[PDB]
RNA sequence: CAGUCGCGUAAGCGGGGCAUAGGAUCACAAGAUACAAAAAGGAAAGAUCUUGGAUUUUUGGAAAAGCUACGCUAGGGAUAA
RNA sequence: UAGAUGUGCAUAGUUAAACCGAUCAUUAAAAUAAUGAAUAGUGUCUAAAGUUAGACCCGAAGCCUGGUGA
RNA sequence: AUGUAUUAAGGAGAGUAUAACUUAAUUUAUGUUUAUGAUAGAGGUUAUCAACAUAUGAACUCUUAGAGAAAUUACUUAAUAAACGAAGUGAAUUGAAAUAUCUUAUUAACUUCAGGAAAAGAAAUCAAACGAGAUUCUAUGAUUAGUGUGAACGAAAAUAGAGCAGCCUAUUAAAAUAAGUAAAAUGGCUUUAAAGCUGUUUGAAUAUUGUGGG
């Protein structure tokens, strides 16, 4: 079919309350390792800094005399200090300071970060949830912490504890791969909660999600409107001229 | 303006480069009509070509 | 096992690095394929040298001149003229201007000198128009017209054209009047448009004024003719007869 | 092949010589061409075609004398003591 | 929300060049008389390359400028 | 190495609690918070078992008054490196497979002058019949136009980004609108023949009611 459908769940119960439909070109497209890894080595070069320097001959300290006459003193007969071939000359193709990035068409890198989705889909690793996605902390334990009755000591011995019994209960723990959360805001509990607890998973902000961090933990758990916000950007070479995008076909029982 | 004294003809206030940069921001605001007379005013540049031509 | 441990690109695609100067068994190890004490092994030879021999070029010399004055204009066919209609990504009902031809991707996306259009295939256009572009061929004239149509050649530059795409200058099929009793009327459009919009050049010099000032290229100039009258502003139609 | 001339009854022959021994470009100069003309109208200087002046004779085309036993450097030892 | 903006290459060939144009150029007027030229591009990566930079590495005698020393 | 921020004179000699710095070489006081900090004791040499913020005493000689063999003399509340900037003068190695024009190169270097920056700057500018609207920095435009026998050299318009600011009543005190000037001949520079710089000899005009430059 040419659509796929996409259940919405709540996060704490996971509970399936909406079916949203995509198209097929952009949660079930074949698996291209090739285009995958083009993509995963094109984000490698712009974060590499590639700043390494090294002195070649005509930048090394010193005087450029003749160290030894052309002849007579019977050693072989040298130039300038700074020669490879002395003890500290300089390297002659030694690193430099330059730009490692390469390019990669718009349209290449989005169907590169369509097919890392649908990798995903395929595999039951997407798990998309409404909106919201934050860890559900008791409520007393918020109400200390904000009050500050409570020292950073036990604030923090606390998320870890708690986020470590809470994804062992769901199957998200370190016993099972990990988890990242994507979610379009910054929200304290979450990205906290994974600060202090980083075994158990990670949280990224829908900015910060790179097409080699969905390949990099062991299930996505999404926002709805995250993941209508991320194939959306991400669909150049289909909307050319459309497509089903958040089509919903079971609506929330409120 | 010639001064009657000296009768040079001292150079306008406003150059024709500022001139042209009052038309162009009275126009912005709807305010091109109460500068004085320019040659640099759209109304001016445009009645002498319809009235003369090239 | 994982996936970003098992990701690479085609075979196809990797080819073999050769690093001169690593051994001899690798082929290319001691000379580094520069072959024995030569002037291609100790330095460089200059690309344009032959050895002492004059060239061609200084021998022959060099054929003509570069025109640097002419026109470079966006070539248009019929036959993909055609193909935009049918497929609806040029409205035929409305005057076909080249802000419209620009935009639609018919002759690309680059604005060059002017917009010609030319007569390939020709034979199978039968789709009554109302195109403006800046020349036309005297089979692209006669064909357009034949279908039910109207064309009119106007004059535009390179800034010009640029305008009209981005809604800088409005598009006329007519000249700039000229006279005293015009002013009253033209005046009055400008304030009404509420708008800072350029106008479109016309022709300055003498080639220009007389390209579109003559009925065969459909000059948006040639209403200011006479039926006797000849386009050229220097030469005059003889009289037959003898006195 | 087109153009248009000569000779010949005609067929036809004629794009120099029975054959084999006379160098370009650039610059410069004289004709034609009507291509472009740096705001525009002209022009200058350019472009195409034809042609001219060359021990351009080191004739694929530098305006060019020697000495060093005080010699220097990089090389080869085509044998040079 | 809506509209505009930001190099480039290709889409048409032809000639010295424009006009011209699926046709164009020489034919001093033109004309299937002759001769030539016509149809998938563009970006990216891996590798090998031409060009300009020290440019595969090491090595002169010398030349110029500013200083030093009786 | 790059980026960001801040700042805009540097060195030496000798002495001294050898983490402590100037013959006072470990000065003297304030305020706040002090384990819920900040990022109910012992301890003044068996020391400085307190951090932050704000004040504060002292700080020698030479470079650096004059002289001289710098760190001395003799006097006295004597005192300012380098790089960067502008102008002047201005090469050679190198390339052209030699070499004179050319290139190297408005380069290196030197000389003077100036500041925390300097220089430049609000069109006698560019454009082309539409218009843009000071200067500076970066890229594209551009192995382009063009120049040159060649080798090579090489713009501008425009576009994008960084910044954005206009004025003469200049936010620091200036014009009664510019004459030996514009320009011409000639010798050079720059360069494409224009514009621009210049020694010598000469020498204009007065605003779109069309005077003057391009
Ligand atoms: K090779
Ligand atoms: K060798
Ligand atoms: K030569
Ligand atoms: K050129
Ligand atoms: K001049
Ligand atoms: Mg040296
Ligand atoms: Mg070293
Ligand atoms: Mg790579
Ligand atoms: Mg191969
Ligand atoms: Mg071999
Ligand atoms: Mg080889
Ligand atoms: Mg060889
Ligand atoms: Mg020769
Ligand atoms: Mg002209
Ligand atoms: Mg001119
Ligand atoms: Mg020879
Ligand atoms: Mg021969
Ligand atoms: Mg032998
Ligand atoms: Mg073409
Ligand atoms: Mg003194
Ligand atoms: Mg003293
Ligand atoms: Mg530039
Ligand atoms: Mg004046
Ligand atoms: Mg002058
Ligand atoms: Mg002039
Ligand atoms: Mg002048």
């Amino acid at each position: 079919i040419t659509n796929v459908p996409v259940t919405v769940y709540s996060f704490p119960e996971l509970e399936p309350r909406s079916l949203e439909s995509y198209s097929a070109r952009h949660l079930h497209l074949p698996l291209r390792r090739d285009i995958l890894h083009l993509a995963v080595i094109y984000e490698g070069d712009s974060t590499r800094r590639g700043m390494a320097s090294t002195k070649t001959r005509y930048e090394v300290h010193g005087s450029h005399k003749k160290m030894s006459p052309q002849k007579g003193t019977g050693n072989a007969r040298r130039g300038t200090r700074q020669s490879p071939l002395m003890k500290g000359g300089g390297k002659t193709f030694g690193p430099k300071p330059r730009d490692f990035s390469t390019k990669l068409n718009k349209k290449v890198y989005d169907l590169a970060w369509r097919t890392a989705l649908s990798y995903r889909y395929k595999r039951g690793e997407l798990i998309v949830t409404e909106d919201g996605l934050d860890l559900p902390l008791p409520n007393d334990f918020l109400w200390l912490a904000g009050g500050g009755k409570l020292s950073r000591e036990l604030e923090d011995g606390y998320v870890r504890k708690w986020v470590h019994e809470f994804m062992t209960s769901l199957n998200w723990g370190k016993e099972a791969g990990r988890t990242t959360f994507i979610t379009g805001d910054k929200r304290p509990n979450l990205f906290t909660g994974f600060e202090l607890a980083g075994a158990e998973g990670r949280a990224l902000e829908l900015w910060d999600v790179d097409v080699k961090d969905l390949l990099e933990t062991g299930r996505i758990v999404i926002e709805r409107s995250a993941l209508k916000e991320m194939i959306e950007d991400h669909q150049s070479d289909l909307v050319t001229r459309g497509p089903n995008l958040g089509e919903v076909l079971v609506r929330a029982p409120r | 303006t010639k001064h009657p004294i000296t009768g040079k003809w001292h150079n306008p206030k406003y150059s024709l480069r500022r001139q042209a940069e009052l038309v162009k921001l009275a126009q912005e605001h709807g305010v091109e009509e109460l500068l004085p007379f320019t040659r640099k005013l759209n109304e001016e540049k445009l009645r002498k070509r319809v009235e003369l031509g090239l | 096992a994982s996936i970003l441990a098992s990701l690479s690109d085609n075979r196809g695609a990797y080819h073999k690095r050769i690093r001169k100067g690593r051994g001899p068994s690798s082929g290319y190890g001691k000379t580094a394929g520069r072959g024995t004490k030569g002037q291609k092994a100790h330095g460089h030879v200059k690309p344009w040298f032959q050895g002492g021999q004059t060239p061609l070029i200084v021998s022959h010399g060099r054929k003509g001149f570069v025109n640097q004055f002419a026109a470079d204009m966006s070539e248009l066919n019929l036959e993909k003229l055609q193909e935009w209609i049918e497929a609806g990504r040029i409205d035929p009902t409305k005057p076909i201007t080249p802000k419209e031809i620009i935009k639609s991707g018919i002759i690309g996306s680059s604005i060059k000198d002017g917009i010609k259009l030319l007569g390939r295939g020709k034979e199978s256009f039968k789709i009554p128009v109302t195109i403006t572009v800046s020349r036309a061929s005297a089979s692209a004239i006669e064909a357009i017209e034949a279908a039910g149509g109207k064309i009119v050649t106007r004059f535009y530059t390179k800034e010009s054209l640029k305008r009209l795409v981005e809604g800088k200058s409005l598009h006329t099929d007519k000249p700039l009047p000229v006279g005293k009793e015009h002013v009253e009327e033209i005046l009055a459009q400008a304030r009404s448009l509420k708008k800072k919009y350029y106008r479109l050049p016309d022709p300055t010099s003498r080639w220009d004024i007389e390209y579109y000032r003559d009925p065969a290229h459909r000059g948006y100039l040639s209403h200011q003719l006479a039926p006797g009258e000849s386009p050229s502003l220097y030469f005059k139609v003889p009289t037959g007869g003898e006195k």
